């Protein structure tokens, strides 16, 4: 229900619905979607109006991202599911010696999941590092162990069909990071070590968790940065008019943008007394 | 009060602007209305200085 | 010391160019204050101006 | 009737003297509006007249 002033009824109820059916369509993006980027009002109406829709319409795709929020904490159960089957898969298996195998699931196990939002990263990253590190021990192949240089994540022994399918995976869920498409081919193959292949789920499950942070985060950090100039060219335009509206639509505007919750608040800040600073917006 | 205001979702605060819930609030312990900006590492030690 | 250039550990000596580049460990602060001072007394400026 | 909540506002919630009212003042005059939304609270009277008192403030500024 959000309200603005300066364009017909028909673009704005169409875009407001276009909105709520975001999440249901594909490659979502406002850099990759620019027709709601035409809809501003450039070269229509005055500059305090255009700077106005404009962040009103950027704040309200944020509100509605953070409306989907597309779930993941099936897939870290599964992961920590995954890593404990990894973990007893290695606890059995004779390795070429038992000391830096033993080292590496004992970093593996321990780190089963974490709680909030930031934790999940670097451990399941850690995790990962040291799953194909026993996963490169287990079929003896040669690794990266000069000091300084992680092991890269990568898929071992499979064939490049099953691969390929991992990477148009990533790109599915980077282009759209609401649909959670888990395990679609087969991967699991008998003609192979088990541990092998268990390990390739998790790193299946580690591949998706962290492409869906990087998508969330990147998506995040764009909306959030057009926001923010959006706020310091309108707090520039507002001030060279001196009169109580400019002082009342500044003082909402002095509320910081760097999260959800702030750019929230400051939304319904706008929101709630929108009828107090309209006196100074001009109309064409 | 009895429970810790852990969560940062139960204080939140406007600046300059008519809130008469906040004024409202006033000798009222459960909201806790602070200020937007945080105080950085430096200028906290400066502060216990 | 040691730098690593592309998995490799080569060495590397480099000349230290000039007093100051001396660790003060063994070429303390206060060893480099009586040496200005012995120096300011050899140009007659031991009360400086 | 509008003008009897007002009124309601600016004698029993605000306490205003007669001779300034939101005729000859367009801050109350906007900010009226949306006290009259203020349902309950009138009980408490001096937040109200704090809130007119910094509204009248950043109504006369410079930034």
């Amino acid at each position: 229900s959000l309200q603005f002033i300066g364009l017909q009824r028909r673009d704005v109820v169409a875009l407001v619905n276009f909105l709520r059916h975001l999440t249901q369509k594909p490659d979502v993006d406002l850099e990759a979607h620019p027709k709601i980027l035409k809809k501003c009002g450039e070269k229509r109406l005055h500059r305090r109006t255009v700077l106005f829709n404009e962040l009103m319409l950027w704040l309200g795709y944020y509100r509605e991202l953070r409306f989907h929020n597309p779930d993941l904490s099936s897939v870290l159960e599964e992961f920590e599911v995954r890593c404990v089957a990894v973990a007893r898969r290695g606890y059995t298996y004779p390795f070429g010696d038992r000391g830096k195998a033993r080292d590496h699931l004992a970093v593996l196990d321990r780190t089963e999941f974490d709680t909030d939002v930031r934790h999940d990263a670097e451990i399941v990253e850690r995790a990962l590092v040291s799953a194909v590190i026993l996963a490169k021990m287990s079929v003896r192949e040669t690794l990266v162990t000069a000091i300084g240089q992680t092991e890269p994540i990568a898929f071992v022994h499979l064939k490049d069909t099953e691969v390929q399918r991992i990477e148009e995976n990533l790109e599915g869920v980077r282009r759209n990071m609401f649909c959670v498409k888990p395990l679609d081919l087969n991967l699991d193959r008998h003609a192979n070590t088990a541990l092998v292949n268990a390990v390739n789920k998790l790193v299946y499950t580690g591949r998706l968790i962290m492409n869906v942070r990087r998508s969330w985060e990147e998506l995040e950090r764009k909306c959030l940065a057009r926001i923010q100039e959006r706020c310091k060219l309108l707090v520039k335009e507002l001030r060279m008019c001196l009169s109580f509206d400019s002082n009342y639509c500044r003082n909402i505007l002095k509320h910081a943008v760097e999260n959800g919750d702030s750019a929230d608040t400051l939304l319904e800040l706008l929101i709630e007394d929108f009828d107090i600073y309209v006196d100074s917006f001009p109309q064409s | 009060d009895r429970q810790p205001l852990n969560p940062a979702n139960i204080e939140a605060r406007h600046h300059g602007v008519s809130d008469v819930p906040r004024l409202g609030a006033m000798d009222a312990d459960e909201p806790l209305f602070v200020d937007d900006y945080r105080a950085t590492d430096d200028e906290w030690t400066l502060q216990k200085v | 010391t040691h730098c690593q250039e592309n998995s490799e550990t080569v060495a590397l000596c480099t000349p230290r160019i000039v007093i100051g580049n001396l660790p003060d460990g063994l070429a303390p602060g206060p060893f480099h204050e009586l040496r200005t001072w012995e120096i300011m007394e050899h140009m007659r400026l031991r009360p400086p101006p | 009737k509008r003008d009897e909540k007002h009124r309601h506002v600016v004698n029993v919630v605000l306490e205003l003297p007669t001779e300034i009212s939101e005729a000859t003042h367009p801050v109350l005059a906007t900010m009226l509006s949306k006290y009259t939304r203020m349902s309950s609270l009138f009980n408490d009277k001096c937040a109200f007249k704090l809130d007119l008192l910094r509204m009248v403030a950043v109504s006369r500024t410079r930034r």
